[PDB]
């Protein structure tokens, strides 16, 4: 909890020296973070004493309230929250088989309060574009599973439900809480953010490929949160334009401009003014890095002369999986990149002339 | 109460909404018809009926003190940016007669954007009468609050304004 | 029902208090006694005239409406 | 305190107005019951401590006319997006005359996340006016998230109409009409005789919006002050500036 | 059959192919719950 | 996933498995003219039941 507000400050100092053209990048309020309701996670009857298929109501509405986070009367979570793993603590004096049916159901609350606490923690801006929209696409089936345990509501109310029956209905949404609690563990732990968590979306889409009840989450998942770096990788490759307010996409762009800025010894717009970095690749395009790189700086340097360039027809990117169309679209925008920058210099700024009369 | 009120927001104050010299409509009872905390609500929806009876008074004593033909020209711009204000208090009522469910807050949503409007157009009117702008200076009090930058009433004062400048080029249209 | 607008009493009986007779008119008849009132008519029994001053009549009711609105509004039309 | 009487005060924590049963006890907390219910409770009147900071800023900042052109049209579309959510209060009212969807938890989410969004917005535009405010709402539009992203950049059209509006007309009609410094630009009255374009206008450098470089301020001052000397004595913006300024540019300079 | 899914989703090395027949094998257990659900709702069924 | 990727592995040229499904399984450490000679070879344990080697050596 203390922990994390280091890690964000951190982070937002790379950002801060790495990009000085865009000032005052944004941050969130502190209570944003201090208050504890905005996040998801936060007379009583001696429970021995009933008849059985009585504590089965009871433990029933106390689960259908625990599985949007907030705590029930005879089954409280643990606040401890050490490391990630969340637990719960269910009354001591119960039925031995209500007891294991209530662990059983259990594990998607665990697995709700850890996938709100990654939304929350995970959208603030410092942790980048891409992990934004991780969370911002979590959050609509964290949305869904709010519907679904509306309408166990209004079936727990016209007596029509038990916990048998509750156990079936869970089903479903069980497996899509797992996948998405691990992938949020995995994301977290490893400190993933830009590419890296567009890396590791992409290794667990592959993990299961004939499954198709997580398959299609994690396609869907990923076909969301890449919705960000792709959206800078497509101006990237179409425009000579980074904005990447974050560092947090593979091309980055050093300040070279204030050693060379006059005969720009270093040749830097060609030797260390747009360079890569190694660990934020989203390893689909390793194949392709070097030549995205090329691509788009060989962008820049006709947008900074001032003729507008522009792809004959952009087309947006889209992650995929089995099938690496995207290769052939970057390919497609690195020839005429290629043209467009040899073509550039070659009748503006007229090279052939210049070295001529050198 | 769901008439009394779509009166009361009108000129008639009404024994629910009792009007004082210094705070108007100000409905202050224990009723357990309405539930306790609507009163606040209640309070909140008041201050745009109390500014209305403001207004009313305003252009009705107009149309020593203050005088002139421009509070004869800027009163008859307030009766028209209060037309809408009118209608849509008709409106409220139809709809509120045939269903029988809708509460009050339909009223606070319908009648928000009368709290934009209201509000930064009562100091237009309190400055012409605490300060006397009789004159031709009316024209600058309402131009300096037309520059605005909220624009329900950056709209509703250039509504007030162009009919001064209908006076003022007629006066400088005789003289020319 | 908020239909029957000051019919329920219940704000007078915390304390204890008399209810005053009221003629319990209709909302439509009100309108139409207003409108022979606007043209030129003499004699009505909602606005009662005495010494060439038209006055709302002291006690008229009507179902949603609180007597004292009615009152404002009904002086307000004798007004003119 | 059976949860019938619960669902009935909650439903005005949203506008703001202090509920029977649930009150803001402590001033700067949230609101506080007077088990599990009581804590479902808190998780819904969240909205209503943020409507609070939104309305309540709203309210004052509207009738500060000291707060600017740009500010005024800030307050103005966070009122009118208070306005839609009244619109879904009303139909909850409607609904009563059951209506526990764990007691709205589904139907309050969205609005949820559009009113943290604006009550994070106010406070990261505290203190700042003009082109800076209109620079903080272009810093929070670079957020992955596409929902936020969407509410803050039609935010950001409105509020930096008027700042674009000074741009095209400081450009176009040929004068600058700021009374406050609502603009990177700040005209000094004095003689001017023959030193007249050299001095009278200058760039100011806290009020140049995040959102434009440097030397697009100081070609936009070029263009301002050839126009308006030519009467007195004769995505940035989806990257169309880059576009309109330097055709006005050279335009005016040629002209002039 | 249930143990064996519980150990083999909890180890990536029982392979690809694999995890789709333990989420085959799941798709047969979910409608055996339902069956189980319904010997409850009739229970109030010998 | 054994017919997608047979069907991967044909019509476009692929073999992704990090762990011992396929039956193909390809060498590395092969960069030169030796792919067609070695880096590629038929484990004879993950041959599914119902194609037959002719079928299988066809499918390599």
């Amino acid at each position: 909890l203390q922990q994390s507000l280091e890690l964000k400050r951190k982070m937002l100092r790379d950002k801060q020296n790495k990009k000085n053209s865009g000032q005052h990048l944004p941050i969130f309020p502190a209570w944003v973070y201090e208050r504890p309701a905005l996040i998801g996670d936060f007379t009583a009857l001696p429970i021995g004493t009933l008849p059985l298929a009585s504590q089965e109501s009871a433990v029933v509405e106390d689960l259908l309230y625990v599985l949007v986070g907030v705590d029930g009367r005879y089954v409280s979570a643990q606040p401890l929250a050490g490391r990630q793993s969340r637990t719960f603590l269910v009354d001591p004096n119960l039925d031995l088989s209500i007891r294991e049916l209530v662990h059983r159901i259990l594990p998607v609350a665990a697995s709700y309060s850890a996938v709100t606490r990654f939304i929350e923690e995970k959208s603030s801006f410092e942790y980048g574009q891409v992990n934004h929209a991780l969370a911002a696409a979590m959050r609509t089936l964290v949305k869904e599973h709010l519907i679904l345990v509306s309408q166990l509501e209004q079936l727990h109310r016209q007596g029509l439900l038990s916990l048998q029956k509750l156990w079936f209905y869970i089903q479903p949404a069980m497996r899509t809480m797992d996948i998405l609690a691990s992938l949020a563990t995995s994301v977290d732990k490893g400190e993933c953010l830009g590419g890296s968590t567009l890396s590791l979306l992409h290794d667990r889409s592959f993990s299961y490929t004939g499954d198709s009840q997580a398959q299609e989450l994690c396609l869907y998942l990923t076909k969301a949160a890449s919705a960000p770096y792709f959206e800078v990788l497509e101006k990237w490759i179409y425009r000579g334009i980074i904005h990447d307010p974050y560092s947090e996409f593979m091309v980055e762009e050093h300040e070279l401009r204030k050693e060379r800025i006059q005969e720009d010894y270093n040749d830097k717009y060609w030797d260390q003014r747009y360079t890569i970095v190694q660990q934020q690749i989203p390893s689909f395009l390793q194949k392709m890095a070097d030549k995205i790189l090329s691509t788009g700086k060989y962008l820049n340097v006709v947008r900074e002369c001032g003729h507008d360039v522009t792809c004959p027809v952009a087309k947006e990117i889209i992650y995929t999986l089995k099938e690496r169309a995207y290769v052939e679209q970057i390919e497609k925008a690195f020839n005429y990149a290629s043209k467009v920058l040899l073509d550039f210099l070659m009748e503006e700024k007229e090279l052939v002339a210049h070295l001529r009369s050198i | 109460m769901i008439h009394e009120l779509l009166l009361a927001l009108s000129g008639y104050p009404g024994s629910i909404f009792t009007w004082n010299k210094r705070s108007g409509l100000q409905v202050s009872q224990d009723f357990p018809f309405l539930h306790p905390s609507e009163t606040s609500v209640l309070n909140r929806l008041c201050r745009l009926g109390t500014d209305y009876i403001r207004f009313t008074e305003f252009i009705e004593q107009y149309t020593g003190g203050l005088h002139g033909i421009y509070l004869r020209a800027f009163c008859t711009g307030l009766d028209s940016v209060l037309q809408p204000y009118r209608q849509a208090l008709l409106d409220l009522e139809q709809e509120f007669l045939g269903d029988p469910h809708l509460s009050i807050s339909h009223v606070n949503y319908f009648l928000d954007q009368f709290q934009l409007l209201f509000p930064s157009v009562m100091v237009v009117v309190e400055q012409i009468k605490s300060q006397k702008i009789h004159g031709c200076q009316i024209l600058e009090t309402v131009y300096k609050h037309s520059c605005g930058g909220l624009p329900p009433v950056r709209s509703a004062l250039e509504k007030i304004l162009a009919v001064c400048h209908g006076v003022m080029y007629k006066q400088l249209s005789a003289w020319m | 029902n908020l239909a029957a607008v000051w019919d329920q009493h219940l704000y007078s009986s915390d304390p204890l208090y008399v209810p005053d007779d009221r003629v319990l008119v209709t909302e439509t008849q009100v309108i139409r006694e207003t409108l022979w009132l606007l043209s030129g008519v003499k004699k009505l029994f909602i606005f009662q005239l005495i010494d060439g001053k038209v006055t709302v009549r002291n006690n008229i009711i009507v179902t949603h409406l609180t007597h004292s609105c009615l009152r404002s509004v009904l002086e307000q039309i004798a007004a003119y | 305190i059976t949860e019938a009487a619960l669902v009935r005060d909650i439903l005005y924590v949203f506008q703001g107005i202090d509920g029977k049963n649930i009150k803001m006890n402590n001033t700067e907390n949230c609101y506080k019951v007077e088990r599990s219910l009581r804590d479902t409770a808190v998780r819904l009147s969240e909205l209503g401590w943020l409507h609070n900071k939104i309305r309540r800023y709203t309210d004052q900042r509207s009738l500060d006319r000291s707060f600017g052109l740009v500010g005024q049209s800030f307050c103005a579309a966070l009122h009118q997006e208070l306005r839609e959510y009244y619109r879904l209060l009303s139909v909850l009212h409607s609904q009563l005359q059951s209506l526990t969807l764990r007691r709205l938890l589904v139907w309050t989410y969205d609005p949820k996340i559009r009113l943290k969004t604006l009550a994070a917005l106010v406070d990261h535009c505290q203190g700042r006016k003009g082109g800076e405010l209109a620079s903080a709402v272009h810093a929070y539009t670079k957020t992955g998230d596409p929902y936020m992203r969407s509410l803050v950049q039609h935010i950001l059209s409105l509020v930096s109409h008027p700042v674009l509006s000074f741009l095209y007309r400081w450009i176009y009609d040929g004068e600058l009409e700021d009374t406050y410094h609502e603009f990177f630009v700040a005209s000094d009255p004095t003689v001017k005789t023959d030193r007249l374009w050299h001095d009278k206008y200058t760039l100011r450098k806290s009020m140049i919006p995040s959102f434009m470089t440097m030397d697009q301020s100081r070609k936009v001052l070029l263009i301002g002050k050839s126009i308006n000397f030519l009467h007195q004595v004769c995505t940035d913006l989806e990257n169309a500036f880059q576009g309109k300024i330097d055709a006005a540019y050279f335009e005016t300079s040629k002209y002039l």
